[PDB]
């Protein structure tokens, strides 16, 4: 029942500092995010004087 | 005990290849270069940035061309000549950076070799005694080779600040073109340091026209600043010093068209909620020097609501388009170390990082399809206001090497890095010693108890968590050593055993069955001395069985069991040890150790002892020294039933069996392996028992 | 294109344990004992609970955050502290009865 | 109109189950008792690869 | 059908646990028995 619950939920202190660190270096090495405007154009009527 | 404890260190490999492919992605990391290095350029305005020549007979350096732009001569001072190029630029995306080839000191320039290349970056450096650079697109890191005169002595000359990156590094510059602990609770002190500390935001922007006629926009971006402040905090006037930096930073491209007169931005920059921004500190203070070491680290901080004003867009034709607005609120969340270089004075810092939102006020384009836009973009941040101050207070209990005189404080940092530390080798002799006044029943009662390694890697006291990833980096580790290895080769051996009916049944040597676990054992070794045929075979036996069952199961407690038992007393009064030093402390400890332990298993009355030192024995309680031994049956039997540690041997048995008496109850709990009567008799009245298991706890030599 | 991401404010732990107890007053025996003597796996522990929206895992990573810091963690560790201790040498040799 | 990409692997995974059919239908008969004793975890039953 | 070969009362005990290797194994490795072909089609079973 719990021995191997409570024993498991307390070993595995190093998984869970080591996802901490984990997830840590990781946000520092997150790339750049870019989006593409869509299927769809932009414009008007540019020289204006 | 430690049987599942082993079992347990070698199961949780899983990690290390994730814990160290993270640190492979994160841990890629005028001013002439001497040789066998890199250079990498990473221009900022399209121009003349970095040259470089021999300056006696041969000039070779590169010039950007700017696109939508024909043959056209250019004025630039190439080597400081205004030399004639007429090139071309009819690409769109991917820019052109051609090779000027100039023969003598006022010589012509031919046109050869053009870099092409997107994100503006580019490395040029000699390899193998002569000019070896990177060429082509993108997709590919081709180089191309050019021979000067006087190689060795061509003098790189840039405009800007680039890399320092060594030679060797070919992988690692092919890809680009496509932390000290010593922890312990004997002579380390910690210290309070609770500094209420506030600081100051600066933002830089990098802004890059495309060479036209100011309609097209190439880069708008952040880019790192750092300002400095003095501050008034409990009379000091302390100054510091402070940067930025940000990361996932969200991309936005306003395309008005193709013609020259769109209003076209080919990207922009802006923050929402997936960035973070990262500050540093330079005080005057001691807790600044005191940040080599730092076991606690928290800081609860202040939030500012941070604007942005309006913006800068210049056109020729019409009024000007104005951006507008900007908002994000900061929320630290995290807080690290690093180092800054500033005048090549890199010392310690420590990081600051946030979490950001942002706010109702929209951020308009004038004249342009876009509106309600959300994030405090990248145009103008800093408002013309000079800083953006948040406060808070600041938690340190950092600790450093205070010396065993309460009397004396440690109040500095000596350097960078301490480098001296200490060997392996020598740390074996200080694990040589304290295993001499050990424990006598004490370290039995702690070879009962599951050492699971949260509690066997909790009152280690570190000041950082790579400990553990570490720890089954140790067992990735026995690889070059023999456990790692020999587990592999029982699984392999028992698996080709269990597939190869053809001839990996009938090619290997005898044993008493058709058993991997007789016949792999007497494959070859050297032949002892003085041993017997039948004593070569036990002993193989006797090591594969050792070896193997103590990860495996057991009756009884198990010789592995009092080896963790014991390495936990030696860390725990180690007195001499850094986080760093147990990867080889622990190998050579659950290695190095069971040198010549036997083992028994118990046929309806009838057991037989064998270890690894050339010994057997065949007795069975009632009267000891009986029948001699049966190789093939013995073999047979404990192949198939679970194997008894032997704590006991042969002669501690014979000598307290005949001396001090036994019973029929006392030695079926000996020479099964119960904890209990042999804790017991250890405890009563200082038995042969004793002595054994004090020359057994030597046995741990190293 | 959002100002605030509304988050959820939490009922606060005294209620929490109040309607706990209120259900502790309902639940049944003979099947609960059925679940009593069969090891379960920390995965079906924590499976079947909320939108498996990387929010298991992260509540799964936050569950192991918080056991480690509870009186049972600093318990065991430090009853393994003195037993250590006192198998490591005679350090506490004879204070008191 | 470039994005339907749907199955993936079974053409690999098929035509090996009969294979791994055929090699196993000359298995060994005493080591695999023997070799069901062992606990080939993690750290044993991805190493022999 | 193996009881024609006797294998009686301490051997059934163990066989009866369905799990004993070391009585599984022995029969296995010596006296030619029904078992081998029942494992053999074990083994064939999980085959497919």
């Amino acid at each position: 029942m719990a021995s191997l619950i409570y024993r498991q939920l307390l070993t595995n202190s190093y998984t869970v500092d080591l996802s901490d660190e984990i997830q840590e270096i990781g946000s520092t090495k997150s790339q750049n995010v870019t989006i593409n405007p869509g299927p769809f154009a932009q414009t008007g009527y540019a020289p204006v004087n | 005990m430690a049987s599942l404890i082993y079992r347990q260190l070698l199961t949780n490999s899983y990690t290390v290849d994730l814990s160290d492919e993270i640190q492979e992605i994160g841990s890629t990391k005028t001013f002439n270069p001497p040789v066998d290095y890199w250079m990498l350029l990473a221009p900022t305005t399209p121009g003349v940035i970095v040259e470089g020549t021999n300056n006696t007979d041969r000039w070779l350096a590169t010039i950007l061309i700017e696109p939508n732009v024909q043959s056209e001569n250019r004025t630039y001072t190439i080597f400081g000549i205004q030399e004639q190029l007429t090139v071309s630029n009819t690409s769109q995306d991917q820019w052109k950076f051609i090779d000027v080839v100039k023969t003598t000191a006022n010589g012509s320039i031919g046109q050869y070799g053009s870099l092409l290349s997107s994100p503006k970056l580019y490395a040029v450096m000699k390899h193998n005694e002569k000019l070896y650079t990177y060429e082509g697109q993108t997709p590919n890191a081709r180089t191309g080779h050019y021979s000067t005169t006087n190689y060795d002595s061509v003098n790189m000359t840039a405009f800007c600040d680039f890399y320092i990156i060594p030679r060797s590094e070919e992988s690692k510059c092919t890809e680009y073109i496509n932390d000290i602990v010593i922890s312990k609770t004997s002579l380390w002190k910690e210290m309070q340091y609770n500094r209420d500390i506030t600081i100051r935001f600066k933002f830089a922007n990098t802004i890059i026209k495309s060479g036209g006629l100011g309609y097209k926009w190439s880069e708008i971006s952040f880019k790192p600043a750092n300002y400095q402040y003095t501050y008034t905090r409990d009379g000091e006037e302390v100054t510091a010093h402070t940067t930025c930096s940000v990361n996932g930073v969200n991309d936005f491209s306003f395309n008005g068209g193709s013609l020259p007169t769109d209003f076209v931005v080919s990207k922009f920059e802006v923050i929402k909620e997936n960035s973070y921004v990262y500050i540093d500190y330079w005080d005057d203070s001691q807790a600044f020097r005191n940040v080599v070491y730092v076991r606690s680290l928290a800081a609860n901080l202040n939030s500012v609501m941070c604007t942005g004003g309006s913006y800068n867009f210049s056109l020729p034709v019409g009024q000007w388009p104005v951006l507008t607005g900007g908002a994000v609120s900061l929320h630290s969340a995290g807080v690290t170390l690093s180092t800054q270089f500033t005048d090549f004075v890199s010392l310690n810092s420590l990081r600051f990082r946030f979490r950001l939102a942002v706010e109702e006020p929209h951020f308009k384009l004038t004249r342009t399809r876009l509106d309600r836009l959300y994030g405090l973009p990248a145009a103008d941040p800093n408002n013309g206001k000079e800083y953006y101050e948040i406060a808070g207070r600041f938690s340190l209990i950092s600790l450093v090497p205070s010396n065993d005189d309460y009397q004396t404080p440690i109040a500095n940092s000596v350097t960078v890095r301490q480098d001296l530390e200490r060997q392996l080798g020598e740390l074996r002799e200080e694990f040589n010693a304290l295993s001499q006044e050990i424990a006598m029943s004490q370290l039995i009662d702690l070879a009962l108890l599951p050492l699971d390694m949260f509690s066997m890697f909790s009152g280690i006291k570190s000041t950082i968590d790579a400990a553990k990833s570490m720890a089954t980096n140790v067992m990735k580790k026995f690889k070059k050593s023999g456990l790692a290895n020999s587990v592999s080769t029982l699984t392999d051996s028992l698996s080709d055993a269990a597939s190869s009916i053809s001839r990996g049944s009938s090619i290997r040597s005898i044993g008493s069955s058709a058993s991997a676990w007789t016949d792999v054992s007497t494959q070859i070794t050297d032949i002892s001395s003085s041993v017997s045929s039948v004593s070569t075979q036990t002993s193989t036996i006797s090591r594969r069985l050792r070896l193997k069952e103590m990860a495996t199961q057991t009756e009884g407690m198990n010789f592995d069991d009092i080896s963790a038992a014991v390495l936990k007393t030696k860390i725990d009064k180690s007195t001499q040890i850094s986080p760093n030093t147990i990867p080889d402390i622990v190998t050579e400890a659950s290695e190095k150790f069971i040198p010549n332990r036997a083992y028994r298993v118990i046929n309806n009355d009838d057991v037989f002892e064998a270890g690894i030192d050339g010994k057997f024995f065949a007795y069975k309680v009632d009267t000891f020294e009986e029948i001699p031994f049966d190789v093939q049956k013995f073999a047979d039997l404990v192949t198939d039933s679970p194997v008894i540690s032997a704590i006991i041997d042969f002669k501690t048995l014979k000598n307290l069996n005949d001396n001090y008496g036994i019973t029929k109850q006392q030695a079926f709990n000996l020479l099964r392996s119960d904890p209990r009567v042999l804790r017991e008799f250890i405890n009563q009245d200082n038995p042969i028992i004793r002595n054994r298991i004090e020359q057994l706890i030597m046995q741990c030599r190293l």
